[PDB]
Formats: structure tokens, sequence, C-alpha cells
DNA sequence: GGCGGCCGCTCTAGAACAGGATGTATATATCTGACACGTGCCTGGAGACTAGGGAGTAATCCCCTTGGCGGTTAAAACGCGGGGGACAGCGCGTACGTGCGTTTAAGCGGTGCTAGAGCTGTCTACGACCAATTGAGCGGCCTCGGCACCGGGATTCTCCAGGG
DNA sequence: TGTCCCCCGCGTTTTAACCGCCAAGGGGATTACTCCCTAGTCTCCAGGCACGTGTCAGATATATACATCCTGTTCTAGAGCGGCCGCC
């Protein structure tokens, strides 16, 4: 699995500032908002890894995931 | 192929380009480029060759004996063109033109058969041979029929109308080697008309 | 190894924007799609332990809280960007943004 | 003899450079006030023991995510037209930087007093735990209806063109 | 205030997304046998805490001294002006 960064579209970057009501988007601000999402994704999947470690389980579950958004005063409901 | 060919004005055609799929016809009509009719008008008007010397006697001894005898003195003449014209395609072209199509021939023939029909008004008539035309076109009108010269005029001013063609040849837009294929076709009409002193 | 190689309605621009914002605002749906999202969860994963697996559930959250936090960072970018006497976005204001959050 | 071109001369200003100014960087002198060593305990962890219970491990099982396809229409991406806005630049100004006069309370040190938090008993209900029990929460099945989907139509707000 | 180049709206053609469908096989979930070390005591003792105190580095103090910033004076480059010279 290589160059799956760019899986994020520069279209569903900019679906993502309509819905924060950004009137109009740059052309940098895809690249920058993707770093942004590998860093958070690097650490919100790391600690769902080390959560899964702890629990001698192969596959990562949703609540592990929620575990780890909850731990850094993001926490989701639904899962 | 290329980049710019449309039948309506250009829009970088390789259908309307630019506009919507519900604008498409596909009619038949004339086309015009026009250059996008002159770029939308502007943009809204910004947003609002001589015969070889070989029988050349014959135009000397005819220039002066045309001046008050003008070669023919009956109007219903026995000398026709036709039976002279049909002879080349049993005589010359069977022995001198090279195996193979005689269309240079019999197409040349034809053309200027055709050339004779309406050659008369404009060019090769005296003042007297003028008249004598208008007199026939006066005897050739109680009938309302066309006026055909195949049967009135003789063979005698064909010579006069191969000398007469070359340089109204080169007065329009014409290439050279065409001009070079009508004086080899002269040239053979010549050679033919060397021994054959009887009827001219 | 072995190679050797008539008049169109040209709408203005903020108008649209400011209707994809009302649609998308007022919308619930996923505008991430799912495989390329769940494909860079799985190369991100990669590189910490391999022969990793992440059920479906997992990559929706993942997704929807991904989602959400890019929505509120874009959100203040905005807001940094109106606060600058502007309506583009820069990613100096992003930069600027994650400082004032401690991330 | 008049005039354009050329070169020298003086005027003007940007800027490198040196000197004065004032708030800090240091060099002792000495206070000084907690810092860490010593002492005396003494109060909490360690050796050792009793007992047991929740996970290590094995087995099953069934479940659920990954690979792996065509299909098809939603959409990413390339590109043309163009359009409104980020920023360089310039000008207006005012309002906030700098500096002391003057006032004014912050803080150091002192004294008195009680507001009340530890501290020690005391006595007392209260919740974990053990028999004994029991009743609707939840997996699952039957039913059912609210809005996704599909169009049909429509008001309805928005852009382009004409007139003053 | 301008501008121009950066981004947006739209035409067009690829492009991979999602549902449709199929097995797989590691892997979550559950049940049971067993086993070590953790719950809970007994005793004590050696490391940890309260108190006392000599002390050694930090702060106050001040002439001396940095130290860079602000500003005055001069140096040198640039544009403007005027005198001189050659040509028509």
């Amino acid at each position: 699995l290589r160059d799956n960064i760019q899986g994020i579209t520069k279209p569903a970057i900019r679906r993502l500032a309509r819905r924060g009501g950004v009137k109009r988007i740059s052309g940098l601000i895809y690249e920058e908002t993707r770093g942004v999402l590998k860093v958070f994704l690097e650490n919100v999947i790391r600690d769902a890894v080390t959560y899964t470690e702890h629990a001698k389980r192969k596959t990562v579950t949703a609540m592990d995931v929620v575990y780890a958004l909850k731990r850094q005063g993001r926490t989701l409901y639904g899962f | 192929g290329g980049r710019c060919l449309a039948f309506h004005g250009p829009l970088m055609y390789e259908h309307y380009q630019g506009w919507k799929s519900s604008w498409d016809e596909w009619v038949g009509y004339d086309r015009i480029r026009a250059y996008n009719e002159e770029n939308i008008a502007m943009k809204k008007r910004l947003a609002n060759l001589q015969i070889p010397i070989k029988l050349k006697s014959v135009l000397v001894d005819d220039w002066e004996y045309v001046t008050k005898d003008k070669k023919i003195c009956r109007l219903p003449a026995d000398v026709t063109v036709e039976m002279v014209l049909n002879k080349y395609e049993h005589e010359v072209s069977q022995e001198l033109e090279s195996p193979g199509s005689q269309s240079q021939l019999s197409e040349y023939c034809a053309g200027l058969k055709l050339y004779f029909d309406k050659c008369l008004g404009n060019m090769l008539l005296y003042r007297l041979e003028r008249l004598q035309y208008d007199e026939l076109l006066k005897k050739s009108s109680k009938d309302q029929k066309p006026l055909v010269p195949i049967r009135i005029y003789g063979a005698i001013h064909l010579l006069r109308l191969i000398s007469v063609l070359p340089e109204l040849i080169s007065s329009t837009t014409m290439d050279l080697q065409s001009c070079q294929l009508l004086i080899k076709q002269t040239e053979d009409f010549l050679v033919w008309l060397l021994m054959h002193v009887d009827e001219y | 190894r072995q190679s050797t190689g008539k008049k169109p309605h040209r709408y203005r621009p903020g108008t649209v924007a400011l209707r994809e914002i009302r649609r998308y605002q007022k919308s619930t749906e996923l505008l991430i799609r799912k495989l390329p999202f769940q494909r860079l969860v799985r190369e991100i994963a990669q590189d910490f332990k391999t022969d990793l697996r992440f059920q479906s559930s997992a990559v929706m959250a993942l997704q929807e809280a991904s989602e959400a936090y890019l929505v509120a960072l874009f959100e203040d970018t905005n807001l940094a960007a109106i606060h600058a006497k502007r309506v583009t976005i820069m990613p100096k204001d992003i930069q600027l943004a994650r400082r004032i959050r401690g991330e």
C-alpha cells in the first residue's frame, strides 16, 4: 500500500470545507489538510493499536477507537 | 484529425462545444465556416506560345483575301467541320497517338465543337462577315429554332481559331503545362494539315 | 529490468459555494468516500504494526471522527480568515489554529 | 549665425559610521535563609504463611473481514473562460508608544482575635456479604408504517438585459 | 486602487465506489482445567519522616562596565542645470 494519502481527494476536502462554511478554498489547503489528517490518524490509529495489543486481539474494534478518541478529549458517540 | 474542422463556427472541434447536451442538431443544409462569422462579428463590435514556323503562309494569304470576298459566297456552305472532325478518330488517332485512351483527341474535339457553338458574336467576325451572320440569324429566327453553326460554317476559320486561342489561354490563371499540352496538340493539328492542303 | 522505458448561465464564484455550504450544512451523509479512507487507514496502520485488520464499524467511527475534527478545523480556519479580513483560507491559518488548539 | 548634443559643476539625499544614553550583565561584600546532614524515632513495607480465584492455555465455533471480481452511473480530474479578491502600494489619521508629575495604594512589619480545621473519643446507622427469591430486560419473531426513492409540479429567489 | 494570477463553474471523458454476490480463514467470543500470586494476617526493622542546626549559594548594593539603539555628521552616488562645441 503506497500513495494512499492521495485517496482523500481534492473535492472531498472541498466538500469538508463546505460543511464548515468556508467561502473560498485555496489550492494549497489540500496538502496541508492531508498532512493534518495524516497526523491525526497516526495518533488515533496508533493509540487503537496499543489498545488492541493490550487486549491480545489481532483486529481493532470500534470500542478501542472510541477509547482512543475519548482519552484525548474528543469523545465519539454512536459506536 | 487536426484541431479545427467544423461546418459551423469552429469551437476547437476534433456538436456545439461548451454547451449542454440538449442542443444538438444533425440536419442537412449548406455549410459555411466564415471564421466563426468573423469571430461573432468582432465580438459584437467589441460589446457594441506562338505557332511554329511550319505552314504559316495560310493566314498571310487569307488576311488580304477576306477584305472583299471573306472566303465564302454560298450561305449553305458544302464544307463542314463535322466530317473532318470525325476523321480524326479514324485517321490520326489510330496511327500517331500512342496506344491507350484517345480521350486527349476525342474530348478535345468535343470541347472544340462546344466552343464553336457559342464563339460567334464575340470573336472571328469581320464586318461584312458580321453582317452575314446577322442575316443568317435573321433568316434562322423565322422558325424559332436555335442557331446551330455546324451546317452553315466552313472549316477555314478553324485555323484562325487555333491561331487566336493561345493569348486568351494565358489571360486567365492557368498552369503552364496545360498550355504546353495545348501547343502540343496544336503542333499535332498542323502536322496533320501539313500535307492535307485541299480542304484548307 | 530489461526495458528501455445564445448565452450561458456563467455563475459567478461564491454563490454556488454558498449553495453547497447550505446544502451540506443541512445534510447528513458522509462526504469522504469509504474505501480511499479505509486504504489510507490501513497504510498508516501498517507502519506501526503489520498484518492488522479493521472492521467496517471501526472504519466508520474513524471516518466520522476525522470528518467532524476536520469540519471543526475548517470552521476555525474560516473564522480566522474572516478575522484576517479575508474570504479565502490559507494553510498558515490552519497552522495558527493548530497552534492555538495546542496540537 | 542659431540650435542640439556632450561633459563638467553644483545641489541633494541614502546610507555607512561613530558618539551619547540608559537599562541591564557582572565583580566583589556581606547578609541570610532555606539546604541538606545528622539524630531520633516509629510507622509502613518486607519475609513468611494461609488459601483461592481469575487468567494462561486449550478447544470449539461461528462469524465477519479481505480478497475479488463485473456494472453502472456519481464523480474525480483536465482544461477553458473568466472573475472577483490577496496583496503591493499609497495616503489619512488618530491613538497608542514614550516620558515624567503626581497621587495612591501595595507591601513589610506589628498586634489582637476569633473563624475554624485537625485531633481524640463516642456511639450509631450503613453497606458488603450470605440465603432466598423473582420479574421484566433482551434475543428473536411478527407486524407495520415513515420516510428514501421516483417522479410531477411549482412557487421562488436569482441572474441577464433594457430603460432612465 | 489596480492586477493578475489563483481559484471557481462548467463541458467531457475516464475512474474507481458501492452495492451484488462467494468463499476463506484468521480471529472475536464462549466454556472449562488448572495454577500462581494476589487478598489478608503476624511480626519487625530498616528505610522514611519530624526536628535541630552549620552552612553555602542566591540577593541586595553600587561603582564599573557592557550593549545595542537612536541620532548627528560626513561620504559618496545620482539627477538637474548650464557652458562649450560642431553642424546646417
